[PDB]
C-alpha cells in the first residue's frame, strides 16, 4: 500500500495524497503500463464494451419521452 | 443457440407479422425502427398505438401514424 | 442495436475490393492473362522486350508449334 | 495578447450576457423575484432557489 | 518529348524565379522547380533513387523556411505584372513549338538509362540501387561517411551555440 | 556545339540563380531561397557528371549534406540577426 | 514514370473539374460588406494575420532539418548489406546510430529539445 | 510497351480513384455511425432507408451552398490549395500493392514519404491564405506537427524495410506467408498507430483542425466545396494509413476479402481512438516524437541491424 | 381552423406522397425541375448543420438533443464550430446590447442558404428580461428568423419539433421551379 | 517464424536466379548475332550516306 | 448527460419543468413530491456509481488527461484567500473549507 503524505482528519478525504511507491515492483508495473499503454487499452476496452450496449435513443416522433402530470406547457383557458 | 439465432427467428416473425417483405420494407422506410408489440388502441383519426414493455423505457409505447399521410 | 454499424461498413469492404477483382476480369477480357507482366527487375523487362519483339502481343505465348520439324 | 502560442496578457471581457437582473429584481414582488434566481446560475438551480 | 517539355518548364520557372520579390512566390516557384528538376534527374540514372532523396531534402528544408516567412517578412505585398505573364506564356508556347519541330534523338541526353545499357552488362541485372550506393558503406570511402557523421554532429553543435534558446523566441522587433 | 547541346542549360540557370542571389532584395530569406535554387542547379550539373560515370552517384548525397548544413548555417545566422537587430533588412545592417 | 506524370495530370484535371463543378452549382447570392470579413470569433480583428509570428521552436526546426538529411544517408543500407563487407557495414551502421544517439541524448541533457520560453 | 497496358493502367487507376472517393463518403458514414455507438446514441438513421444515403445528403448540400469570397485573403492561392490537397491524397493511392501490375513502384516507401510531406504542404498553404488568425494558428500547428513526426515516421519505416530487404511493398506479401508482422512489431503497432494519427491530423493529434483550442483550425474560412475537398483529402489519408497498417502489420494479400475486412477494422480503430482519448498539446507532441518515438526508433533499428546480421550468417 | 380527419374520411383520402409539389405538372421541363428541386431539398433538409453559438440556459437544453436520449445526429444534424460550415444558427439565449453586432456578424458571415431557429423566450421576444435596458427585444429585429421554438426551456422534444419543422420548411422550399416561373 | 519465412523466401529467390542464369546464354547469343548484323548494316548505311 | 437527462426527468416529475423548476420557495417547497419518486431516484442512485466507475476508467487514469491537467493552472492558497476564491477552487488548493459543514 502506498503511504500518505498528509494524515487525513476525520470526515475528510484527500485526493492526490498518496506517495508514489519507489519499490521495484510498482516501478516495473507503472513502466509496463507506460510503454505498453495499459490505461489506454483499459479505456479502449471500456469503450468497446459500451459499443455493445443498447442505445437510449427514442424514435421521435413515434416514441416520446416520459413526462409528469404537473408539466408546464402551453397556456390554456378552461 | 446462445449467439442470437432466436433473435433472427424473432426478426422473421417480425417480417411475417408486418405483412410481407415489401410491407416490412415500407414499415422500415416510414418508421425508422422495426418493432413488434401488442396493439393497444386506434384513435378516431386512424392512428394506432402499440405498447410492449420488453423495450427500453421511452420506447415501450409508440404510435404508427395514419396510412393516408 | 450494434448490428446497424454493419450497414455502411460492408460497402467499404465491397467497393475497395472492386478495383482489384475487376482488373482480374478486365485483364482477362483483352490481355488474356489475368496478371500483366511485372517490370521490377531488369531481366523481366529484357524478356518482355524479347516477347514484344517476337509477337505484337507479349502475353500471347509461342509454344512448341513455332519450332519447325527437322 | 499572444507572443506566439503562449499568452502574455489574458483580459476577460464580460457583460455580453448582462441582462439587468438586479434592477429588475428591484421592481418585482419576492414571489416574482424568485424565478430570477433560476436564471442567475444556469446549471445549478435549486441551490440558487435555496439561497434566495 | 517529355525531356524537352521539362527543359521548357524549367526555363520558364527560372525566368519567373529571377523576377519574384516576394519570398512566397520564390517558395512556390522553387517548389515547381524542384519537382521538374527531380523528374529530369531521374531520366539520367538507371534507378529513381536520388530524385526521391532530393525531394525529401528539399521538402524538409522549405518547411522550415515558411516558418521564417511567417516570422520575418510575413507582411509584404504581392504585385502581379502582365508583362511577366505575357513573356512567360510567349516563351513557353515558343519552346513547346520548337521542341515539337525538333529531332528528339539529337536533343536526348547521352547518359545511359537502365534500358540503354546493353544486355551483356551483368552488373545491370542486379538490384537497381545496389552498386550505385555501395561505396558509401565499402572500405575505401566509409571514412568519408564517418567524417559526414562527425560533420553533422559538429553542425548541430554549431546550431545550438549560435541559436541561444534561452534568449527567447524570435520575431520582427524582438 | 557539344558543350551547347548538352549541359549548356544548367550553366545559364546557375548564372540566373547567381543573379537572383546578388540582386537588391529587401530580405535575407530571399537570398536563402536563391541559395536553395543554386543548390538545385549545382545538383543538376553534378548529377550530369556523376551519371556519365557508371556507379559513382553515391557522392550526390554528400553534396546534399554539405548544402543542407550550409542552409542550416544560413538559417542560424538569420536567427542570430534577431539576437542583435529587430529585423532582417539588408539596409538595416552596417555597411562598414 | 511517364505514366505517373500523365495520371498525376489527370488527377489534377479531375480535381479542378470537381472544384469548378462545385463553384458552378453553388448558390449565387450577392456579396455583403461584412460577409467577406475574416471571422475572428464574431468581432473586429484589431490585427491582420500578416503580423509577425513568434517562433519558440527554431532550434527544433533546424535540428529537424539536420536530422532529415541524416535520414537521407540511412535509407541506402537496406540494399548494401547483401553486397558488401559485413564487418565494414556493421562498423558504419552501429557507429551511425550510436553517433545519432549521442547527439540526441546530449541535446536532451542540455534541454535544447524544450521550446524557448 | 504494349498499347493495352497503358489503357488498363488508366482504367484501373480511374476505378481506384472512384472507389476510394465513394469509400471516403462511406467512411464518413461509418465514423458517424460507430462514433455515435462509441457513446450511447445512434448514428444517422432517418434519412434514406437506414442512413445509407446520408453522405449523399452531405454531398448535395456542400456542392450547392454559397462559395465564400473572403475579403482579406489571397483568393488566387485560397482557391487552389484544397484541389492540390485532394490531388495528393488521391495520388498517394497509386502506391497500393496490386498483385496485378498496376504500377511497378520499386520505391514505394519514398513515394509515400513524398506524398506525406506534400499533403501537409497543401494544409499549411490553405491555412496561410485564408488570412485569419485561427487559420494561421492551425497552419503553424500543422507545420509543427509534421516537423514533429516526419523523421520518426521515416526511421520506423526503415525498421520494417529491414525485415523485407527491398523497398517494394509487394515483397511484404512473401515475408508474411506464415504469420503477420503484428507479432514482432507490436510496440511499433502502437507507435505506427500514433504516427498515423499524426499523419492524418486525427485525435489525439488534431491541432491543425481544433474545435475547442481553435475554431475549426485552418478550415475556418473554407466553405461549400473547399471544405469538401479538404475533408475528402483528410479521410482519404485516413483510408491510406489504414491500408498501410494492413500492409505492414497484417497480411499483404489482396485477393482475399479478409484484407478489406481488416481495412474496415483498422478504419474502425481510427474512429475508435478519436472516440476515446482526449487531445494532446502540440508541445507534448513535440516532446513525444523527439524524445520517445525517435529514440525508440533508433534503438530498435539497432536491434534489427543486429538481428539482420545474425540472420544473414545463418542463411 | 380545420381538424384532423376522421378515419373513414382518412381512408377516403389517398396517400399524400413525399413530394409537396405534386406528382405531375403537365410539362416535361416543369417535372424535371420539380424532381431536381426535390433531390436538392432532400439533400438540404437532410443534414442541416447548426452552429455552436450557445448564449444562455436554453443552450443546456441544446445538449439534450446531443445527449443520447434524443440524438440529433440521427437526423443528420451535427454541430460545426465555424459559421462558414453551418446552415443553421440556433439563437438560443438572451441577446443583449453587446451581442447585437456579434450575432449580426456571425449571421452575415454564414453563407446562403440561411435558416435561423429562435429557441427560447429571450430569443423570441426578450422574455423575462424584456423590459430591461440591455436586452434586445427578441432576435427578429437584428436577424431574420424562420423557426420560433416557444418554450422558455423547451423540452428537447420541443426543440426537435422546431428542427423537424425547419426540415419541413426546407422540404417545401422551391428555387428551380421559381426560376422556371420567373 | 520470421527466420523460417526468410529461408522460404531465399529458396524462392535462389530458384528464380537459377532460372535467370540458365536462360541468359541463349539471350546473349541472340544479342551478339543481331548486334553484329546491325553493326554491318550501320557501317553500310554510313558509307552510303557520307559519300 | 444520459444520467443528467434522467435527473432533469426527475426535476420534471417533482416540479413540472425540466430545468427551471420554480420549486424551492420562501417557506418550504411549493408542492409535495409525487408518489413513486423514491423507487426511481433509488434505482438511478444505484446505477450511477457504476456509471461513474466507467467514466473514471476512461478519463482519470489516462496519460493524456494527466498531461493536460496536472501541474497546469496551479493557484497558491494565499492567492486563493486574497483573491476571494470560494468552493472547489478553495478546496483544490488544500484549504479545508466547505460551507455545508462549517455554517450548516
Ligand atoms: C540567355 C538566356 C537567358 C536570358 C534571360 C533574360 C530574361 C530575364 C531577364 C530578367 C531581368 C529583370 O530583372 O526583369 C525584371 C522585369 C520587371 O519584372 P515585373 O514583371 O515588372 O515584376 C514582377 C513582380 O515583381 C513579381 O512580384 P510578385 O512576386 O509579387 O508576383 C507574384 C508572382 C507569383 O508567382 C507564383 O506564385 C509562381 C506561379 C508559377 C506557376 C503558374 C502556373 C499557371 C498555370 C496556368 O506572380 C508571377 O510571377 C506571375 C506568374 C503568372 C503565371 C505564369 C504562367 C506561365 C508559366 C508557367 C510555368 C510552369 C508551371 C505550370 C504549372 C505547374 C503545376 C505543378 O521583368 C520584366 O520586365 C519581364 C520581361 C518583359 C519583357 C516583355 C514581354 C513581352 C511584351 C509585353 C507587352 C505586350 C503588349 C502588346 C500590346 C498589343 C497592342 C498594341
Ligand atoms: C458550460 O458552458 C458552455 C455553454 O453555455 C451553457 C455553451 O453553450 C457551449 C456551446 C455548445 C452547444 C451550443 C452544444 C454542444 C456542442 C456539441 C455537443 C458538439 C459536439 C458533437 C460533435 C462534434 C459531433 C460528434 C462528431 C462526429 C459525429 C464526427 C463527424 C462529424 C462531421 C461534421 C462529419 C460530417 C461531414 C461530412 C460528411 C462532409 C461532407 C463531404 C462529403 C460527404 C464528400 C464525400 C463524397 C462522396 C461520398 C461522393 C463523391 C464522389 C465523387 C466526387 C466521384 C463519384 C463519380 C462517379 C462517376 C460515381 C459550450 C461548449 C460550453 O462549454
Ligand atoms: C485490437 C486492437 C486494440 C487496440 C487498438 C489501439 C492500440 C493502442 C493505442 C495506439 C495509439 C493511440 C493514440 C496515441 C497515444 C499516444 C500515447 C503516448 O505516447 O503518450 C505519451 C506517454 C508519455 O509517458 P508518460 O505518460 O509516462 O509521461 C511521463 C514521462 N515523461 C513526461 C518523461 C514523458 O507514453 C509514452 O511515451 C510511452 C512509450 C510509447 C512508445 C513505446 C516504447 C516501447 C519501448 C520498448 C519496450 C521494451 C521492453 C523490454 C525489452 C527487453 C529486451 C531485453
Ligand atoms: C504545393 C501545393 C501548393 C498549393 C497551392 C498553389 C497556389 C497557386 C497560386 C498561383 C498564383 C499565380 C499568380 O499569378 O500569383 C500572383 C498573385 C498576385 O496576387 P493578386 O491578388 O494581385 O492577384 C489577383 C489577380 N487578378 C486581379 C487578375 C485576379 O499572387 C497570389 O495569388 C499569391 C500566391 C501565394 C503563394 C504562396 C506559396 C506558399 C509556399 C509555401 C512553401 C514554400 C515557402
Ligand atoms: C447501398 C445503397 C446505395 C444508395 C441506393 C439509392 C438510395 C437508397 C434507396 C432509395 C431510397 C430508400 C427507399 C425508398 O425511399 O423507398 C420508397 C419508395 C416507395 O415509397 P413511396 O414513396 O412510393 O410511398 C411511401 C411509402 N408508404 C407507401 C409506406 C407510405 O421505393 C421506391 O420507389 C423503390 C426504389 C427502388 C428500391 C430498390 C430496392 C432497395 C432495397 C434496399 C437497398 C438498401
Ligand atoms: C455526390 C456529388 C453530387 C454533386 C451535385 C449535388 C447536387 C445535384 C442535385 C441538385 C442540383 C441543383 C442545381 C442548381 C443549384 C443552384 C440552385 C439555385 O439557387 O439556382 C438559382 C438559379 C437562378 O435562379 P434564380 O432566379 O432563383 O436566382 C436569382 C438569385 N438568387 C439565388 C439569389 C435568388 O437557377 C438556375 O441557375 C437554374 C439551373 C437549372 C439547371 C440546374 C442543373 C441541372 C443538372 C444538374
Ligand atoms: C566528435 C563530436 C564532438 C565531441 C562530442 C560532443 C558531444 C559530447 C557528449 C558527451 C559529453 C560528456 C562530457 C560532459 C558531461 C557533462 C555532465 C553530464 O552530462 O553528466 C551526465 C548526466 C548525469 O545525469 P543527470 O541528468 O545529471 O542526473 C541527475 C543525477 N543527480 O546526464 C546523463 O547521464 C544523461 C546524458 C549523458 C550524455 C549523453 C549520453 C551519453
Ligand atoms: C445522389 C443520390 C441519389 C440517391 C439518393 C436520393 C434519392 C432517394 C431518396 O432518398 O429519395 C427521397 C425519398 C425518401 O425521403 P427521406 O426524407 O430520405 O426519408 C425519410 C424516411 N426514412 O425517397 C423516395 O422518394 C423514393 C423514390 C425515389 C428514389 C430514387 C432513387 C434513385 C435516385
Ligand atoms: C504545385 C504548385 C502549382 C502552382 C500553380 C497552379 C496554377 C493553376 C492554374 C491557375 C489559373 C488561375 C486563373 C484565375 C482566374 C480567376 C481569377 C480570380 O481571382 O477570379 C476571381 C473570381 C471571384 O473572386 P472575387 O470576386 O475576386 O473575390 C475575391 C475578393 N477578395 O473567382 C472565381 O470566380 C473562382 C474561380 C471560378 C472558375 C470557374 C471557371 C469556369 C468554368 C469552367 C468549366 C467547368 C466545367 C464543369 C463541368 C464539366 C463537365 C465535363
Ligand atoms: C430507379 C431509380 C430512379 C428513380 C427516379 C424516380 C423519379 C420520379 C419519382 O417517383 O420520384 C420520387 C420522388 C417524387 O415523387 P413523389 O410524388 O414523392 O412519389 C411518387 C409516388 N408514386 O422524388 C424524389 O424523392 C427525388 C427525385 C430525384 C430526381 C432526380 C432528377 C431526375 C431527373
Ligand atoms: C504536381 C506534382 C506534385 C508533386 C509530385 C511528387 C512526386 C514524387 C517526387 C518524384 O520525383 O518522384 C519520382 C517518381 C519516380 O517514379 P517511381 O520510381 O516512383 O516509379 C517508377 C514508375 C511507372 C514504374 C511505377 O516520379 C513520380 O512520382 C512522378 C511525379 C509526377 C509529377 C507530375 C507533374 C509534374
Ligand atoms: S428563454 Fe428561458 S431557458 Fe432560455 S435563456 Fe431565456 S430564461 Fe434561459
Amino acid at each position: 500500500e502506498p503511504k500518505d503524505i498528509v494524515e487525513v482528519p476525520k470526515g475528510y478525504v484527500y485526493v492526490n495524497n498518496k506517495e508514489l511507491s519507489m519499490e521495484f515492483a510498482d516501478i516495473t508495473d507503472r513502466a509496463a503500463s507506460t510503454m505498453f499503454f495499459g490505461e489506454l487499452l483499459r479505456g479502449f476496452a471500456v469503450t468497446l464494451a459500451h459499443i455493445f450496449k443498447e442505445p437510449a435513443t427514442i424514435n421521435y416522433p413515434f416514441e416520446k419521452g416520459p413526462l409528469s402530470p404537473r408539466f408546464r406547457g402551453e397556456h390554456a383557458l378552461r | 443457440k446462445f449467439l442470437g439465432i432466436n433473435r433472427l427467428t424473432k426478426l422473421f416473425q417480425m417480417v411475417r407479422e408486418a405483412g410481407g417483405l415489401k410491407q416490412a420494407y415500407l414499415k422500415l422506410y416510414r418508421n425508422d425502427d422495426l418493432k413488434i408489440g401488442t396493439l393497444v388502441g386506434i384513435d378516431k383519426y386512424g392512428n394506432k398505438y402499440f405498447e410492449n414493455p420488453y423495450y427500453f423505457y421511452g420506447r415501450n409505447r409508440w404510435i404508427e401514424f395514419a396510412p393516408h399521410v | 442495436m450494434w448490428f446497424e454499424i454493419l450497414p455502411g461498413a460492408v460497402i467499404i469492404t465491397t467497393l475497395l475490393s472492386v478495383p482489384i477483382y475487376a482488373m482480374y476480369g478486365l485483364d482477362k477480357l483483352m490481355i488474356g492473362n489475368a496478371f500483366r507482366r511485372n517490370m521490377d527487375e531488369r531481366f523481366s523487362r529484357v524478356m518482355y522486350q524479347r516477347d514484344f519483339r517476337l509477337t505484337d502481343n507479349p502475353y500471347k505465348m509461342n509454344g512448341l508449334e513455332q519450332i519447325p520439324d527437322e | 495578447e499572444l507572443d506566439g502560442e503562449t499568452v502574455m496578457r489574458a483580459d476577460p471581457h464580460i457583460g455580453l450576457l448582462h441582462r439587468g437582473t438586479e434592477k429588475l429584481i428591484e421592481y418585482k414582488t419576492y414571489t416574482q423575484a424568485l424565478p430570477y434566481f433560476d436564471r442567475l446560475d444556469y446549471v445549478s438551480m435549486m441551490c440558487n432557489e435555496q439561497c434566495y | 518529348m517529355i525531356q524537352l517539355m521539362l527543359y521548357s518548364l524549367i526555363i520558364t520557372t527560372s525566368i519567373i524565379f529571377l523576377n519574384m520579390i516576394h519570398p512566397l512566390a520564390l517558395g512556390l516557384t522553387l517548389l515547381i522547380q524542384t519537382i521538374f528538376v527531380c523528374l529530369l534527374t531521374g531520366l539520367m540514372t538507371k534507378s529513381f533513387w536520388y530524385s526521391y532523396i532530393l525531394f525529401l531534402i528539399f521538402l524538409g528544408g522549405m518547411l522550415v523556411l515558411f516558418i521564417y516567412v511567417t516570422s520575418l517578412a510575413s507582411n509584404e505585398m504581392f504585385n502581379l505584372s502582365m508583362k511577366l505573364t505575357l513573356f512567360s506564356s510567349l516563351i513557353l508556347i515558343f519552346m513547346l513549338i520548337l521542341s515539337f519541330i525538333m529531332d528528339k534523338t539529337s536533343s536526348s541526353l547521352f547518359l545511359m538509362n537502365n534500358d540503354m545499357q546493353s544486355i551483356i552488362n551483368m552488373n545491370s541485372y542486379f538490384m537497381e540501387n545496389s552498386l550505385s550506393l555501395n561505396k558509401l558503406y565499402n572500405f575505401p570511402t566509409n571514412f568519408i561517411t564517418i567524417l559526414l557523421m562527425n560533420y553533422l554532429l559538429i553542425t548541430l553543435i554549431v546550431i545550438v551555440k549560435i541559436t541561444k534558446l534561452f534568449k527567447g523566441p524570435i520575431r520582427m522587433m524582438s | 556545339m557539344i558543350m551547347i547541346l548538352y549541359w549548356s542549360l544548367p550553366m545559364i540557370l546557375f548564372i540566373l540563380g547567381l543573379f537572383c542571389f546578388v540582386s537588391n532584395r529587401k530580405h535575407l530569406l530571399s537570398m536563402l531561397l536563391s541559395l536553395e535554387f543554386i543548390v538545385l542547379m549545382l545538383f543538376f550539373m553534378l548529377f550530369i557528371y556523376l551519371n556519365m560515370l557508371n556507379y559513382e552517384s553515391y557522392f550526390s548525397m554528400m553534396f546534399l549534406t554539405f548544402s543542407v548544413c550550409e542552409g542550416a548555417l544560413g538559417l542560424s545566422i538569420l536567427v542570430s540577426m534577431i539576437r542583435t537587430h529587430g529585423n532582417d533588412y539588408f539596409q538595416s545592417f552596417s555597411i562598414m | 514514370m511517364f505514366s505517373i506524370i500523365f495520371i498525376a495530370l489527370l488527377i489534377l484535371l479531375i480535381t479542378t473539374i470537381v472544384m469548378f463543378l462545385a463553384s458552378i452549382l453553388s448558390k449565387k447570392a450577392l456579396i455583403d460588406r461584412e460577409k467577406s470579413s475574416p471571422f475572428e470569433c464574431g468581432f473586429d480583428p484589431k490585427s491582420s494575420s500578416r503580423l509577425p509570428f513568434s517562433l519558440r521552436f527554431f532550434l527544433i526546426t533546424i535540428i529537424f532539418l539536420i536530422f532529415d538529411v541524416e535520414i537521407a544517408l540511412i535509407l541506402p543500407m537496406i540494399i548494401i548489406m547483401k553486397y558488401s563487407n559485413i564487418m565494414i557495414w556493421t562498423i558504419t551502421s552501429i557507429i551511425f546510430i550510436l553517433i545519432l544517439l549521442i547527439g540526441l541524448y546530449h541535446e536532451w541533457n542540455q534541454g535544447m529539445l524544450n521550446w524557448s520560453n | 510497351m504494349f498499347y493495352m497496358e497503358f489503357i488498363l493502367s488508366l482504367i484501373g487507376s480511374l476505378l481506384l480513384i472512384i472507389c476510394v472517393l465513394v469509400s471516403v463518403a462511406f467512411l464518413t458514414l461509418l465514423e458517424r455511425k460507430v462514433l455515435g455507438y462509441i457513446q450511447i446514441r445512434k448514428g444517422p438513421n432517418k434519412v434514406g432507408l437506414m442512413g445509407i444515403p446520408q453522405p449523399f445528403c452531405d454531398a448535395i448540400k456542400l456542392f450547392t451552398k454559397e462559395q465564400t469570397y473572403p475579403l482579406l485573403s489571397n483568393y488566387l492561392s485560397y482557391y487552389i490549395s484544397p484541389i492540390f490537397s485532394l490531388f495528393l491524397s488521391l495520388f498517394v493511392w497509386m502506391c497500393m500493392p496490386f498483385f496485378v501490375k498496376l504500377y511497378s513502384f520499386n520505391l514505394g516507401g519514398l513515394f509515400f514519404l513524398c506524398c506525406t510531406s506534400l499533403g501537409v504542404y497543401t494544409v499549411m498553404v490553405a491555412g496561410w491564405s485564408s488570412n485569419s488568425n485561427y487559420a494561421l494558428l492551425g497552419g503553424l500547428r500543422a507545420v509543427a506537427q509534421t516537423i514533429s513526426y516526419e523523421v520518426s515516421l521515416a526511421l520506423i519505416l526503415l525498421s520494417f524495410i529491414f525485415l523485407i530487404g527491398s523497398y517494394n511493398m509487394i515483397y511484404f506479401f512473401f515475408y508474411q506467408v506464415y504469420m503477420w508482422f503484428l507479432i514482432i512489431l507490436f510496440p511499433m503497432a502502437l507507435v505506427w498507430v500514433s504516427i498515423s494519427l499524426a499523419e492524418t491530423n486525427r485525435t489525439p493529434f488534431d491541432f491543425a483542425e481544433g474545435e475547442s483550442e481553435l475554431v475549426s483550425g485552418f478550415n475556418v474560412e473554407y466553405s461549400s466545396g473547399g471544405f469538401a475537398l479538404i475533408f475528402m483529402a483528410e479521410y482519404a489519408s485516413i483510408l491510406f494509413m489504414s491500408m498501410l497498417f494492413c500492409v505492414i502489420f497484417l497480411g499483404c494479400d489482396v485477393f482475399n476479402l479478409l484484407f478489406y475486412m481488416k481495412l474496415t477494422f483498422i478504419s474502425f480503430v481510427f474512429i475508435w481512438v478519436r472516440g476515446t482519448l482526449p487531445r494532446f498539446r502540440y508541445d507534448k507532441l513535440m516532446y513525444l516524437a523527439w524524445k520517445c518515438f525517435l529514440s525508440f526508433s533508433l534503438n530498435y533499428l539497432l536491434f534489427f541491424i543486429g538481428f539482420k546480421i545474425l540472420l544473414f550468417s545463418l542463411l | 381552423q380545420q381538424t384532423l380527419p376522421v378515419a373513414e374520411v382518412a381512408q377516403n383520402l389517398p396517400k399524400k406522397g413525399y413530394s409537396p409539389f405534386g406528382t405531375k405538372q403537365s410539362s416535361v421541363a416543369e417535372w424535371s425541375l420539380a424532381r431536381l428541386d426535390d433531390l436538392l431539398n432532400w439533400g438540404r433538409k437532410g443534414s442541416i448543420w447548426p452552429l455552436t453559438f450557445g448564449l444562455a440556459c436554453c443552450a443546456v437544453e441544446m445538449m439534450h438533443i446531443a445527449a443520447p436520449r434524443y440524438d440529433m445526429d440521427r437526423y443528420g444534424v451535427v454541430f460545426r464550430a465555424s459559421p462558414r460550415q453551418a446552415d443553421v444558427i440556433i439563437v438560443a439565449g438572451t441577446l443583449t446590447n453587446k451581442m447585437a453586432p456579434a450575432l449580426r456578424k456571425v449571421y452575415d458571415q454564414m453563407p446562403e442558404p440561411r435558416w435561423v431557429i429562435s429557441m427560447g423566450s429571450c430569443a423570441n421576444g426578450g422574455g423575462y428580461y424584456h423590459y430591461s435596458y440591455s436586452v434586445v427585444r427578441g432576435c427578429d429585429r437584428i436577424i431574420p428568423v424562420d423557426i420560433y421554438v416557444p418554450g422558455c426551456p423547451p423540452t428537447a422534444e420541443a426543440l426537435m419539433y422546431g428542427v423537424l419543422q425547419l426540415q419541413k420548411k426546407v422540404k417545401r422550399m422551391k428555387t428551380l421551379q421559381m426560376w422556371y416561373r420567373k | 517464424i520470421y527466420y523460417l519465412t526468410a529461408k522460404k523466401v531465399k529458396r524462392d529467390e535462389i530458384e528464380m536466379r537459377s532460372a535467370q542464369n540458365v536462360i541468359f546464354p541463349i539471350l546473349v547469343a541472340e544479342r551478339d548475332r543481331e548486334f553484329l548484323r546491325q553493326l554491318r548494316r550501320n557501317r553500310d548505311e554510313e558509307a552510303e550516306l557520307m559519300k | 448527460f444520459e444520467e443528467r437527462e434522467k435527473m432533469m426527468e426527475f426535476y420534471e416529475r417533482v416540479s413540472g419543468a425540466r430545468m427551471h423548476a420554480a420549486y424551492i420557495r420562501p417557506g418550504g417547497v411549493s408542492l409535495d413530491m409525487p408518489l413513486g419518486l423514491m423507487d426511481d431516484i433509488y434505482e438511478f442512485a444505484s446505477k450511477f456509481a457504476e456509471r461513474l466507475d466507467e467514466v473514471e476508467d476512461v478519463l482519470t487514469t489516462n496519460r493524456i488527461w494527466v498531461q493536460r491537467t496536472e501541474d497546469i493552472g496551479i493557484v497558491t492558497a494565499e492567492e486563493a484567500l486574497n483573491y476571494g476564491f470560494s468552493g472547489v477552487m478553495l478546496r483544490g488548493s488544500g484549504i479545508k473549507w466547505d460551507l455545508r459543514k462549517q455554517q450548516p
